[PDB]
């Protein structure tokens, strides 16, 4: 096997150690139940919500027997709250309290003021209950309308011949039918260099031009387009040769398109990786939008398919110099 | 079609007079499906004619094709072009084939359109009908009428 | 749209009228009253059957 | 023959017995139907030429 | 006086609930309102929600043993409510529990396709789990309600019972029908969904005649043709319009059966110049099974016609009685029983039953109408390239 | 029976050739698709798109994204079939334990002071809306009593929750849906300080202001290389001839996308003849910005055609500058006028500057 | 327990604020009463929406 920087699909496979003491606050906790999944933030907050409503409904029946309520004879001491006779009348005291619904059958007395102090008490718990259900909605409900990865990139890329010169190339697809806007691409060397001074990096990343018409990272994604670098002098991929595709080869290209979703309105990342085995030499994209009557047709099953094509089988360092000799 | 179209509107208004002289009541339910049937009636009318103009314009070359097989078929041969010709005569007969089917499907979509109607009618005309007879007391003759 | 409206008529005064001054003003009428006397004798005979079942 | 049957359910011996009329007239229009397209053959083969 | 579920008999003292309350006539009916219930209003905020389309095309398994089944359950149900109605008709009470059961059964079966039709077009399989749990939760009260009127020995002279009898069978055999959906897709706790793929004819934006693909009640109805009709008021058509017929109906396909069929006819009858015998068995042979077809249609819409005459007959003559009097005559545990010797009696329920009739039989011949021209338009596009 | 088609004759006919009618509509029609529209609705079949599957979390977000008069419509049926519902299965329980029998005082009812299904409905609205009349209340000793209180609270708190949410996201993000950004709809190829430039204008019909709006405009074209690699729809990014080269735009008044064709620039080669509406020379120009009242990024894309290219034209001044403030003629915004200037190819004017 | 115009509006007060005392309830046999209630109930959880909402 070979190790890898950054997965296919971006899961950016890389491993942490030694790092120091993280805070580990409590704020951090309720970050943990905001990104809970539908299934269990409903089994979170039912339990939540279940367990105030029971412990409550212990603390009131409680009450009712220190005050000596519920023991069977009626007299003339007015209990603490009025028709308690059970535990199960304790329940749902507590029930109509915290939920607000207040039925009135059970209801709070002048009686003793421990009663008052614990009302206040399952009114505010149940009060800041609420808001707390009520914020962790708000945050869940935009992870709803996220809808994060959904961006197509080859499996495979390609050095081909674009207008007579040699360019790495990749192809972008947008599944989604919104748009994207401020895409931007990154395209990236993640190399093993030395330098002439004995530095070894070991994984040095170079910023790799896009070779676009203004000479930016701003593309425009509505129809899958193909985005090349065009190897030259002043890139790092200049002294490629065929040899450079075993799998254990130290190459990797790492492409990164940013961009604003417009119906979102967040930005969002999708990062691909090609390795060099994953570069084919000899190989162009097969066109894909094909002219209708009616609209562009995208044919999105020859996203990845590409035709043979005979190319240079040198170094780019002889090929551009042998042009000036010929 | 003169002669067919008079009889087959005379004896649709025939039936509608009958069966809102036999409940009076359907005259008020006649007011939504005259309505509906026409706007059916309005559509399937454009829909029909250009397709009938169009399926007489497809059946055109196709039979012209045909001919010019038989009058050139040494030419034809020997041009080494049987194979386009005879794709010629798929489009061709393509062509023609879908002219009729959407024909057809267009003749089916108002027949079942109005089959709907016809039977709502007897829906219409045999509920009025039997609460006429059973409370007023109309003949058990014009009931039979009315439905029939 | 303006083609359409001026294909999509149906010409009736100028098809009628034609038939109608061909075939003049005695076979004209006769057929109309005869077609309509046939069927409301239809009627006629459904109506009296009715009568007659009642 | 599922109406001619239930013909004789309902109205007895008197439908099948009326309804025999229209079924051996049907053979006398198949008759007229074979003519009448001779006739039209007659009229077109005349209008052709012409 | 009051609108009452269970009547108002002997000062409302049916809702008795001792003796065990399953035994409760009214309960077990009111339990069966309960699975329509949950299905309305579990389901009507999903409808009003969601509120190329080859992608959206997929039919599942089992489409028409799913649209036939919803008729025919459709049709039963049409028959319980009109015979709860008969029932009620002796006591003043109002009896609500004879027919509304039912009656909302007959709404939540059509909630159910219309449901399931959302599911079939956007193929999102994982929501065809609510009629699922609906299904069997249809089916378990439903089989209560029939063991009951099994305990209470119905029998099959009561109509309710020959109803409830055929009602639960209907209720199950849909049931196998989901059940089969989850087996082939495998969608719900399974490890690898199948992978169903729209067919490949529609695929291409150059098919309009889209007869093949659609539900089974707009193939009998040619809803599709609407959206036709109404764009022809408007734009004349042309050729761009009506794109190419789909490869089940293309010229070369159909020679490419018409020539399998020769070959066939040709093989085993070695002495055969290819005659009037040879080609009439070859024609035979190569559409014989769209044929029968529409003489099976043919057939059932020429038997269903004729219930339209037996209709009108049953209607005059009960109208014909001047004595009017309607009694189902027996009472077998507290609510009136009718017979099916008097539920096709009535003239009302005659009436409903002519409609239904001649719906279903219109369908019929205009279906058959379409299979045989599809397949003698299809016979003329193979007959005329073999003859080329 | 009643059809004219009693019998069929099938006789043959012998019609001569008559194929063109009065009418032209038989070949009017000869527009040519675009992948993006006048109106910034781009419109490309994603045909054959692998079938990637659906989640309820698309059906939750299409209910947050509804409409206003829907959303009304939705929760008002959530809210009316969950009391439904409830109310239901309420007067179950209360005719299961004989709370719906007639009167008998042995027996205390699992809801005190239900009677018929009118009362379990109400019992049912002061129970999830939290009223609690206290009429109709609960009582012990029946379990499954509490255990639906229990659940028909759980259920109406996560109704009310997502109700809330769903309001709240709307008045956030539905704001945003408005599109005030009008471009011409015929760009001109002008002579401005002797070198060609393609102009268009575009203005805001906000007041607000778009926070720093950047312009992209792309040539996209069927460019065949002449290596020998074809591409249906490439795009070739053009310079936008600024002040500082950058595509930072100030979005007051309504100002000109002039850009200046030179040897970099593709349209080096455009000419008039090259103009006409079959030719493959379309031109997308975008300006996307985030506004700043909301802070949500927009983006309002045009195409431009060959044919909606009007050559050697001039886009009329706009802004009037009267005694106080500046006038802006919106009536005359995109309206381009004629003007005497060189018709000849920008690769063709190279010859000029050599001549002189 | 409806007297007055006062009374209907402390009934009013209690059910849009869903406070719900119990003094003034609604009963059966009264359709119409019941059906207001829903819209009453309905317009009132829209409007504190509205002010969530706006509030937020
Ligand atoms: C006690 C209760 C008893 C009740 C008894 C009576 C109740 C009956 C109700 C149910 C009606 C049953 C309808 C059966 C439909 C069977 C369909 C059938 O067998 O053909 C199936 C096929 C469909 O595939 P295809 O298009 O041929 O396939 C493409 C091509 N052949 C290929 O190679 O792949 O062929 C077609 O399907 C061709 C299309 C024609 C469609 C015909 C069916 C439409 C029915 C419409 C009914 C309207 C509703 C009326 C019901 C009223 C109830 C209230
Ligand atoms: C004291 C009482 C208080 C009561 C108050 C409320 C109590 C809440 C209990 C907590 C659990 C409740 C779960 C509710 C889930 C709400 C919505 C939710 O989160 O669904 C989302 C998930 C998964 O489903 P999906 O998204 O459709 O998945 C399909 C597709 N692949 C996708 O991912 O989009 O989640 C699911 O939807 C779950 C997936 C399970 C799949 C099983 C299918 C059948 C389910 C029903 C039958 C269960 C099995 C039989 C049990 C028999 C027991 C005798
Ligand atoms: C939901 C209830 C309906 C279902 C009932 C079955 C469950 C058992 C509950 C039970 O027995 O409660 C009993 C105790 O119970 C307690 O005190 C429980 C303490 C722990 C409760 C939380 C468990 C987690 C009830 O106790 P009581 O009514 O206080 O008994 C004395 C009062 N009396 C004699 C006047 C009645
Ligand atoms: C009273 C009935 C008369 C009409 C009967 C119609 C039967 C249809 C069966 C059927 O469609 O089978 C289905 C499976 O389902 C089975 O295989 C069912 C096998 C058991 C059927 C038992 C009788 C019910 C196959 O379903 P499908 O392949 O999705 O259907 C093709 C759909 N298409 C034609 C639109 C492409
Ligand atoms: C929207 C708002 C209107 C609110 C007012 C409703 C008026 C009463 C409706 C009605 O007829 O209820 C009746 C039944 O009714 C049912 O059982 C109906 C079941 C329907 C389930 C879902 C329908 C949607 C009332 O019957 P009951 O509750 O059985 O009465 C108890 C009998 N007792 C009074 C003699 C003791
Ligand atoms: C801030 C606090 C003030 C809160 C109280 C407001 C009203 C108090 C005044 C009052 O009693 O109104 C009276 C007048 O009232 C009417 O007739 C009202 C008519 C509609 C008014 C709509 C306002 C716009 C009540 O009128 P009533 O209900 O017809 O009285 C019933 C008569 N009875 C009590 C003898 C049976
Ligand atoms: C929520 C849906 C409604 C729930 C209804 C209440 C549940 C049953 C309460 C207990 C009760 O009194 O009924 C028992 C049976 O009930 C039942 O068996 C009811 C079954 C309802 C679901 C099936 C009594 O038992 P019994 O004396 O009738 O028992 C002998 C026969 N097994
Ligand atoms: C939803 C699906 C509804 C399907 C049609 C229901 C047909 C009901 C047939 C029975 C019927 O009409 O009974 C009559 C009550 O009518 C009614 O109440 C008809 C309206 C009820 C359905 C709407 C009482 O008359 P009867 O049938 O007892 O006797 C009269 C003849 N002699
Ligand atoms: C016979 C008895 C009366 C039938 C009345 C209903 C006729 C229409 C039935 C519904 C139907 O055909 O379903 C869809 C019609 O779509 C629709 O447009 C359904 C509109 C329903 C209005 C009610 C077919 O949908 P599809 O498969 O053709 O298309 C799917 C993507 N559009
Ligand atoms: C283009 C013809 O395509 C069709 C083809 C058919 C199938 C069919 O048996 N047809 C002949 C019948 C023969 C015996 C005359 C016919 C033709 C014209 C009018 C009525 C009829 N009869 C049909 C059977 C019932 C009584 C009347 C139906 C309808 C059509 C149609 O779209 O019009
Ligand atoms: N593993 C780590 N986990 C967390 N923070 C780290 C870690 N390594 C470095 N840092 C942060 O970066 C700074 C520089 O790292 P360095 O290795 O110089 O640490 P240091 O000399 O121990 O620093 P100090 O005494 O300021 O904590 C640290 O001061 C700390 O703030
Ligand atoms: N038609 C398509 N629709 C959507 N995504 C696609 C399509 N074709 C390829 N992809 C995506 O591109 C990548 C692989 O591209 P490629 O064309 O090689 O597909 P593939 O060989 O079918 O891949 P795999 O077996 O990984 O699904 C994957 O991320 C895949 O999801
Ligand atoms: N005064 C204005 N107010 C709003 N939008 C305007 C105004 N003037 C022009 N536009 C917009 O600018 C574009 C075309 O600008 P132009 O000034 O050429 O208008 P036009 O020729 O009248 O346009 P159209 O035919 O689209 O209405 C269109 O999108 C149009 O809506
Ligand atoms: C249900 O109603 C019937 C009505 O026939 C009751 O039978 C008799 O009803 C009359 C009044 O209608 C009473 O005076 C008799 O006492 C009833 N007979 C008996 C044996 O009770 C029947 O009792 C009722 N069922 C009950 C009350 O459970
Ligand atoms: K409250």
């Amino acid at each position: 096997r070979r190790a890898r920087f950054v997965s296919k699909k971006g899961n950016c496979n890389v491993a942490h150690k030694n790092i120091r003491e993280q805070g580990r606050f409590l704020q951090d906790v309720f970050t943990t139940l905001v990104d809970l999944k539908w299934p269990h933030t409903l089994l979170i907050f039912t339990m939540s919500f279940l367990c105030s409503w029971l412990l409550f409904a212990m603390v009131w029946w409680l009450i009712a027997f220190a005050h000596g309520d519920l023991a069977p004879g009626e007299g003339t001491n007015v209990p603490c709250v009025t028709s308690i006779h059970s535990f199960s009348s304790a329940f749902l005291f507590s029930i109509e309290v915290q939920v607000t619904i207040g039925f009135g059958g059970r209801m709070v007395t002048e009686e003793c003021p421990l009663a008052i102090l614990i009302l206040i008490v399952q009114n505010i718990v149940g009060l800041m209950i609420n808001a707390i259900m009520l914020g962790c909605i708000f945050m869940k409900t935009a992870q709803a309308h996220r809808r994060a990865e959904t961006l197509i990139f080859s499996k495979h890329a390609v050095i081909t011949l674009r207008h007579g010169r040699l360019c790495f190339m990749l192809r972008v697809g947008d599944l989604r039918k919104s748009m994207i806007i401020s895409a931007t691409i990154h395209m990236q060397v993640v190399r093993k260099t030395t330098s002439p001074e004995g530095e070894v990096v070991p994984l040095h990343q170079v910023d790799i031009p896009m070779e676009n018409g203004v000479g930016g990272n701003s593309i425009f994604l509505v129809a899958p387009l193909i985005i090349y670098h065009v190897i030259d002098s002043n890139s790092p991929l200049y002294d490629l040769a065929p040899s450079d595709l075993h799998h254990h080869q130290d190459l990797e290209i790492i492409v990164i398109l940013e961009g604003v979703v417009e119906t979102t309105g967040i930005t969002t990342q999708a990062r691909t990786s090609y390795l060099a085995d994953e570069i084919l030499w000899g190989q162009r994209f097969v066109p894909i939008v094909a002219e209708e009557d009616g609209r562009y047709s995208v044919d999105y099953s020859k996203f990845g398919n590409t035709v043979k094509v005979p190319t240079p089988l040198c170094t780019a360092r002889q090929l551009d110099e042998d042009r000036s000799l010929l | 079609t003169l002669e067919c179209l008079s009889r087959s509107t005379l004896l649709c208004v025939s039936a509608l007079t009958v069966i809102s002289y036999v409940t009076p009541v359907f005259l008020v339910a006649l007011l939504p499906l005259a309505v509906v049937c026409y706007f059916i009636q309005k559509y399937f009318r454009v829909a029909s004619r250009d397709l009938q103009q169009l399926d007489d314009t497809t059946q055109l070359p196709l039979v012209s094709h045909f001919a010019e097989t038989v009058e050139g078929l040494t030419t034809i041969r020997a041009f080494r072009y049987e194979a386009r010709f005879q794709q010629k005569l798929l489009e061709y007969t393509d062509s023609n084939n879908i002219a009729s089917l959407f024909l057809t499907a267009a003749n089916r979509w108002l027949e079942v359109c109005m089959e709907y109607i016809g039977a709502c009618v007897v829906l219409i005309a045999a509920a009025t009908s039997i609460s006429n007879s059973l409370h007023r007391e109309l003949s058990a003759g014009l009931v039979g009428l009315g439905l029939t | 749209l303006s083609s359409v409206l001026h294909q999509r008529a149906k010409i009736p005064w100028r098809a009628c009228t034609k038939y109608l001054s061909s075939a003049g003003i005695l076979l004209l009428s006769l057929l109309v009253f005869s077609q309509l006397l046939k069927h409301m004798v239809l009627v006629a005979i459904d109506y009296w059957l009715a009568k007659w079942t009642d | 023959i599922v109406g001619v049957i239930l013909l004789y359910y309902i109205l007895g011996v008197s439908a099948l017995i009326g309804a025999a009329v229209i079924i051996l007239l049907a053979p006398v229009q198949y008759f007229v139907a074979t003519k009448l397209s001779q006739a039209q053959r007659t009229t077109l083969e005349h209008s052709n030429e012409r | 006086m009051p609108l009452a579920f269970c009547g108002t008999e002997n000062h409302s003292a049916a809702y008795r609930v001792d003796q065990g309350v399953l035994n409760n006539g009214c309960f077990v009916d009111a339990l069966n309102v309960v699975p329509h219930v949950f299905l309305l209003f579990i389901t009507f905020p999903i409808l009003f929600i969601g509120w190329i389309h080859h992608s959206t095309w997929l039919h599942f398994p089992g489409h028409n043993l799913r649209w036939i089944l919803t008729f025919i359950l459709l049709f039963v149900l049409v028959c319980e409510i009109a015979e709860g109605i008969l029932s009620d008709g002796v006591t003043e009470s109002r009896h609500l529990h004879l027919y509304m059961p039912a009656g909302m059964a007959f709404m939540a079966a059509i909630t159910s396709v219309v449901y399931y039709h959302n599911i079939e077009t956007s193929n999102f399989p994982k929501l065809l789990i609510a009629l699922l749990i609906y299904w069997t939760l249809a089916f378990i009260t439903k089989t209560i309600k029939f063991v009951k009127f099994y305990d209470h020995a119905i029998g099959f002279s009561q109509l309710r019972f020959c109803l409830t009898g055929l009602l639960v069978i209907l209720y199950g055999m849909l049931l196998l029908v989901e059940v089969n959906v989850i087996r082939v897709r495998r969608y719900i706790f399974f490890k690898t969904p199948r992978e169903v793929k729209p067919p490949e004819d529609l695929q291409d934006l150059g098919v309009r005649f889209l007869q093949p693909f659609v539900n089974l009640l707009s193939k009998g109805t040619y809803w599709w043709m609407n959206a036709f009709i109404k764009t022809a008021h408007k734009k004349p058509i042309d050729l761009r319009a009506i794109a190419k017929l789909p490869i089940a109906m293309r010229a070369l396909t159909n020679y490419q059966r018409l020539c399998v069929a020769f070959d066939a006819q040709a093989r085993k009858d070695t002495q055969s110049p290819q005659g009037a015998r040879a080609i009439w068995r070859a024609l035979c042979h190569a559409f014989g099974r769209r044929l029968i077809l529409s003489s099976t249609f043919r057939i059932l819409a020429d038997l269903l016609g004729f219930a339209g005459p037996l209709c009108i007959f049953g209607i005059v003559d009960h109208l014909g009685k001047e004595n009017h009097v309607f009694q189902p005559k027996t009472q077998f545990l507290g609510v009136y029983f009718v017979s099916s010797q008097e539920f096709l009696g009535n003239a009302y329920v005659l009436a409903v039953l002519l409609f239904l009739a001649l719906l279903l039989q219109r369908t019929f011949l205009q279906a058959s109408y379409y299979v045989a021209i599809e397949t003698g338009i299809n016979l003329r596009g193979a007959i005329q390239t073999k003859i080329y």
